[PDB]
């Protein structure tokens, strides 16, 4: 009859043959993960091509429905994620151009192998060639061979396709109603139709500023203590007044600092928390540390996992003749089917990813009950911070005595608590100003603000101003730099990483305050608490069916992100870093002081 | 059979041993409404209705009185004031394929709820808008009845359920189908209180 009613019957088809369709796709792309065998990327292939024809097709049909006629809101939410051209708008031509424009860029990344000229005969790729040498080495000019190598390779590699890449998905944006790829990108945390709990497109990078310029003064102390600290590692070059050399962070690209660690320690002559011989020794395979999760989640109220997660996951390697996908993933594979791809060693590390994609696990199975198309987070920001606040929660010292793994006698006093804070700062505070500047840039560079000659002259500029981080040598415009990373080459967006930080410690405050701890927030445990469960598990059954900023009301109170709750967080450390930086010099120059 | 399509046998003439059922641990849901198990196997009824079908996991809830949903609306509707026990137990070991199991239907569209006991087969497309659909699936016209996907992997809210609904009605004819006539040993030459056959 009525225009909303047609909507209805239509959207029900199309969740009920969605649902058996993407548990097919899910199902092949699984057997692909776990079992790297060419007929299984064959099965993925062609399932992959039916889910978008699919796709193209109920969205062909989607459209035909007007979105004005309609007052529910779920069924507009719905109406909206369904009636996306995606790259359906652009033509055949220049969709099968970007298609394998991306492809390639896979492949370049994947199989990117890059060794010293002059000794051609074996040569290293990224994971865990380059990344191991990237996080242990001291040797100043092996970690700058080993970087402006990769940069070399690959950047001259990636630099016409990246310059292609961004006229096309540019072209396709404009041809969705978009200003750019980057307002595509914003359009996640779009709300509209809601009174009071709209949100904007524009006000995304303004939140995203002013919570920054709030970041800055701890970013500009703990720089200035790493700085200090590199400075005592590497005698000469690092300058007093200048910015970190770009090979120097621990890591390829400057993404964490958390390899730094060893290098940065306040206090290495008091102990360690970790308990990685603890489980060592009383020989905890990865199916008890996955248990001690289910308890933990029990523990706090939330349902425990299904038999067929313990029947159908894979929590260790298979062995030399099964290949599988080392990087652990939590798959929702669709009808109830939840499963998890990790291959756990007895490290902490494993033991906090577990706890994590156990998390990602949780939320997957609370919005079950929602319709198809809405089974997906209120953002991409809230689907890694549930999973964060697990990570969080777990690597308490709290929480490895009450289950066992720690020493009842550990002497918990003010030092531990600082350098366990320091270790938080560098993978967690660290990652700030490298995601803000590398959207910023991207969003600059869609929007056409930075034109092609002049990408890397503004890019080293805003790194410098941003990050602090000068670059060894000059880099003109043949070299493509930032898409020697993951995310970027492979078409994601970076954002989420910020979002999903400022919401991690948003989300530890209101479930601590739940649980009503009453000391600092980093000694704060969320397990025993039906209540903090219960807090949680009604944002986590909304799913995509609310707006972020009403399930942000629901959980903290708050119609905003919030930067607070990160500086409570590391308010000892704050405080530490302030004292400890009296006599050198906080902040950074722009200038090439250090080396360039 | 499917839920659209609910085989109903009529059971007459027989002596039913509830007891056999009730005692049984291979039944997830044995819930009864408007009777207790316990006196089922004590009393007589005239006709015994045993309607059969495979539904999901989650579908299980809708087979009661006075619930909402596609199984109730549109498959099976049961009346509010139902005499009878609804019986349902996973059947993932034989219902489920490794291909996946796409033998079962259920109606998704119908224009009106369906009455108590009434069973919809007919495969006449769904008219969801203006236009005539003319027998053709197009725009606004849907096929009314849609296959189950039923996988050995999934979770127990999507495993197919095997579904027995039996409704117990008494009407003016002579009550047939009764329960268990228990029987004690015989024991002689005591004052005892015998009960021979009524
Ligand atoms: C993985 O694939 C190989 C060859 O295709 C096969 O022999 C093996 O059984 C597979 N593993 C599993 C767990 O099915
Ligand atoms: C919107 O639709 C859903 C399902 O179609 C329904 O459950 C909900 O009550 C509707 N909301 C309103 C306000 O009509
Ligand atoms: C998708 O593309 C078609 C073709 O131009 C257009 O008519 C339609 O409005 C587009 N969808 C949206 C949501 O803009
Ligand atoms: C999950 O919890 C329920 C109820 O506490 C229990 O019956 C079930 O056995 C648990 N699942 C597993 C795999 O132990
Ligand atoms: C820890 O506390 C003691 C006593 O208050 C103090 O002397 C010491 O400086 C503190 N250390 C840190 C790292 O806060
Ligand atoms: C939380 O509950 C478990 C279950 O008994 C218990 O072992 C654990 O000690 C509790 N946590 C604390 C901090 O007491």
């Amino acid at each position: 009859s009525t225009i909303e009613e047609q909507a209805k019957t239509f959207l029900d088809k199309f969740n009920h043959e969605a649902e058996d369709l993407f548990y097919q796709s899910s199902l092949a792309s699984w057997n692909y993960n776990t079992n790297i065998t060419e007929e299984n990327v064959q099965n993925m292939n062609n399932a992959g091509d039916k889910w978008s024809a699919f796709l193209k097709e109920q969205s062909t049909l989607a459209q035909m429905y007007p979105l004005q006629e309609i007052q529910n809101l779920t069924v507009k939410l719905q109406l909206q994620a369904l009636q996306q051209n995606g790259s359906s708008v652009l033509s055949e031509d220049k969709s099968k151009r970007l298609n394998t424009i991306l492809n390639t860029m896979s492949t370049i990344y994947s199989t990117g192998k890059v060794c010293n000229p002059d000794n051609p005969q074996e040569c290293l790729l990224l994971e865990p060639g380059l990344n191991e040498i990237m996080a242990n080495s001291l040797d100043y000019n092996e970690r700058l061979w080993a970087w402006e190598s990769w940069r070399s390779e690959v950047g001259k590699q990636l630099r016409p396709l990246y310059e292609e890449y961004v006229v096309l998905k540019n072209e396709m944006a404009r041809a969705n109603h978009y200003e750019d790829y980057g307002d595509y990108w914003r359009g996640d945390y779009e709300v509209n139709g809601v009174d009071g709990y709209d949100y904007s497109r524009g006000q995304l990078i303004e939140d995203v500023e002013h919570t920054f310029e709030e970041i800055k003064p701890l970013y500009e102390h703990l720089h200035a203590y790493v700085r200090a600290k590199l400075m005592n590692a590497y005698p000469s070059y690092i300058s007093p007044i200048g910015c970190l050399p770009a090979h120097l962070l621990g890591d390829m690209w400057g993404r964490f600092w958390t390899n730094l660690y060893s290098l940065t320690v306040p206090f290495g002559q008091k102990p360690n928390i970790d308990v990685t011989d603890a489980m060592v020794d009383q020989a905890w395979d990865a199916q008890r540390i996955f248990k001690e999760a289910e308890k933990f989640f029990v523990s706090v109220g939330l349902p425990n996992m299904t038999q067929g997660f313990w029947e159908n996951s894979m929590l260790t390697d298979p062995g030399n003749v099964q290949k599988a996908v080392c990087h652990p993933t939590a798959w929702d594979l669709g009808k109830g089917d939840f499963r998890i791809l990790m291959c756990t060693k007895v490290t902490m590390d494993d033991f906090l990813t577990a706890h994590h994609e156990m998390g990602h696990i949780q939320y997957d199975m609370a919005y079950a009950a929602q319709p198809f198309l809405l089974r997906n987070g209120a953002n991409e920001g809230f689907h890694e911070a549930v999973g964060e606040i697990m990570s969080l929660s777990a690597a308490t010292p709290k929480h490895l005595k009450s289950i066992g793994l720690l020493s009842p006698d550990f002497q918990e006093d003010n030092e531990t608590e600082i350098n366990f804070l320091l270790k938080q700062a560098l993978t967690i505070v660290g990652t700030l100003p490298f995601t803000y500047m590398l959207e910023k840039w991207r969003w600059m560079v869609f929007k056409g603000e930075i034109p092609k000659d002049q990408w890397m002259k503004k890019w080293w500029e805003m790194k410098r101003e941003i990050v602090g981080v000068v670059e060894p040598v000059p880099h003109d415009e043949t070299y493509c730099d930032p898409a020697s990373l993951f995310h970027v080459s492979n078409d994601y967006s970076f954002i989420r990483y910020y979002t999903r930080t400022l919401y991690q410690f948003q989300f530890q405050e209101a479930l601590c305050q739940a649980a009503k701890h009453e000391g600092p927030l980093h000694k704060c445990d969320i397990s025993n608490s039906t209540e903090a469960g219960q807090k949680l598990f009604n944002m986590l059954r909304l799913g995509k069916s609310e707006p972020w900023t009403l399930a942000l009301e629901n959980v903290v109170g708050a119609k905003n992100m919030n930067v607070r709750p990160l500086l409570n967080y590391f308010e000892p450390l704050f405080t530490w870093l302030k004292d400890q930086n009296k006599n050198s010099f906080v902040g950074w120059s722009t200038d090439w002081s250090p080396y360039a | 059979a499917s839920v659209y399509a609910w085989n109903r046998k009529r059971i007459s003439n027989c002596v039913a041993d509830y007891s056999v059922l009730y005692n049984s641990a291979s039944f997830s849901t044995f819930k009864c409404y408007g009777v207790s198990p316990t006196k089922l196997n004590d009393l007589c009824f005239t006709n015994v209705y045993a309607d059969s079908f495979v539904i999901r996991g989650d579908e299980v809830r809708q087979i009661a009185p006075g619930q909402t949903g596609k199984i109730a609306d549109y498959n099976y509707k049961l009346p509010d004031d139902f005499t009878g026990c609804v019986i349902a137990w996973n059947s993932n070991n034989l219902d489920s394929k490794v291909g996946g199991n796409y033998n079962y239907l259920y109606r998704l569209f119908r224009k009106s709820n369906l009455k108590p006991f009434e069973r919809d087969i007919s495969t006449e497309i769904y008219q969801a808008g203006s236009t005539p659909c003319n027998g053709v699936e197009g725009f606004n016209c849907y096929f009314p009845l849609q296959s189950y996907g039923f996988q050995p992997t999934n979770g127990v809210g999507y495993q197919p359920y095997r579904v027995v609904v039996l409704s117990f009605e008494l009407l003016h004819a002579p009550a047939t189908v009764c329960g268990p006539k228990k029987s004690t040993n015989l024991v002689k030459n005591k004052c005892v209180n015998f009960n021979f056959n009524g």
